């Protein structure tokens, strides 16, 4: 069989079974038996097969709108989807990674590459907003789909489009990155509210990769170094110890193997 | 991204030119290049495309194991090598790149919709 299937709508709104899928993705993006300090590492991707290298989220509308999603399991990140017979890709920075996305959505009928990567800094270009302006939530999650789906067709625009990427990858990847970005999702749901993000979300996007290399690489926890974050008052402060996120963070890329 | 197109001139039944495109700034090196020909009063016509990479080439089925598409993403030049060349080539050649997509389907990748800037047109006559 294909990768792994994580299935997700929009239409059932019901704030469990969104958790129920965060939790599925993560059960799906490692296997844990690999946690430092009760956190699981994702699989190291040197070593990794092809054919255990991606996961797939597929996403449905209330106007019955199916898009599926291609995640790496290294890093949780979004490799690019599939919209009907089309299928679209983030451009793969390196050569190892140009010929692994391959595998992905083979028997689809139109291939397309981007020119463009899928950072963050890229797509608050083309969106022509930016995160800290840009609205998540269950509502933009709806309309995020409408885009990717209606792509393929040339029925939505870049600029919405790269907008359409931002929500997603927030409201999935960073969502199952931590625990506090996932919890923060359900806040919008439950009262059925929407908004932008907070400088304490965007401040741990930035500092994923941060994290995972300084909780990693800590001795007995304790951070070689400080990493600034900030709170929905804005204000910065560090932090020296991986302690406050473990309620915090979900997942790490693999940045080194275990200590004693 | 702004392109600028060398070569093309005055050449003779059975022979050989190289054309070339060279990108200064913009995305070039992640972006698909093509080129694309028209004679006077004859239909505008696909020739060639490359992708980012570039594994992957397509070609106009009559110059199909004649012309090869290359490019050089150090030089950031994309050339057309055009031998063996028929009175059918001559016309002026142009070369037209996507910052949207390094790669496309070859539906896409044969029409000069899919192409979002060009070069100027460098001419090729093709004597005998």
């Amino acid at each position: 069989k294909q990768y792994p299937i994580i299935n997700f709508t929009t239409a059932g709104a019901t704030v469990q079974s969104y958790t129920n899928f965060i939790r599925a993705v993560r059960g799906r993006l490692t296997t844990g038996a690999d946690v430092r300090h009760e956190i699981p590492v994702l699989p190291n991707r040197v070593g990794l097969p092809i054919n255990q290298r991606f996961i797939l989220v597929e996403l449905s509308n209330h106007a019955e709108l199916s898009v599926t999603l291609a995640l790496d399991v290294t890093n949780a990140y979004v490799v690019g989807y599939r919209a009907g017979n089309s299928a679209y890709f983030f451009h793969p920075d390196n050569q190892e990674d140009a010929e692994a996305i391959t595998h992905l959505f083979t028997d689809v009928q139109n291939r397309y590459t981007f020119a463009f990567g899928g950072n963050y800094d890229r797509l608050e270009q083309l969106a022509g907003n930016l995160r800290e302006n840009i609205e998540l939530g269950n509502g933009p999650l709806e309309e995020a789909i409408s885009a990717l789906y209606y792509y393929s067709t040339g029925g939505t625009q870049l600029p919405t489009l790269a907008r359409s990427f931002i929500i997603c990858i927030q409201m999935i990847s960073e969502a199952a990155r931590f625990q506090y970005i996932e919890g923060e999702m359900r806040t919008r749901i439950r009262y059925n509210r929407r908004s932008a993000p907070d400088p304490s979300v965007i401040t741990l996007e930035n500092s994923w990769g941060r994290l995972s290399t300084a909780i990693q690489e800590s001795n007995q926890g304790a951070f070689a170094s400080p990493i600034q974050l900030q709170r929905r008052n804005g204000s910065k402060f560090s932090v020296y110890d991986v302690s406050i996120l473990i309620p915090i963070i979900a997942l790490m890329v693999y940045r080194c193997a275990p200590p004693p | 991204v702004q392109l600028v197109e060398t070569g093309g001139g005055t050449v003779q039944t059975g022979g050989s030119l190289r054309l070339s495109c060279s990108a200064s700034g913009g995305s070039f090196s992640r972006n698909a290049m093509g080129w694309f020909r028209q004679a006077p009063g004859k239909e505008r016509e696909f020739v060639a495309a490359i992708n980012w990479s570039a594994s992957s080439t397509y070609y106009r089925d009559s110059v199909k194991g004649r012309f090869t598409v290359s490019r050089d993403n150090a030089k950031n030049t994309v050339y057309l090598h055009l031998n063996s060349l028929k009175l059918e080539d001559t016309a002026a050649y142009y070369c037209a790149g996507s910052s949207v997509y390094a790669e496309m389907p070859y539906a896409d990748s044969v029409k000069a919709t899919s192409y979002n800037y060009w070069g100027q047109g460098t001419q090729v006559t093709v004597s005998s």
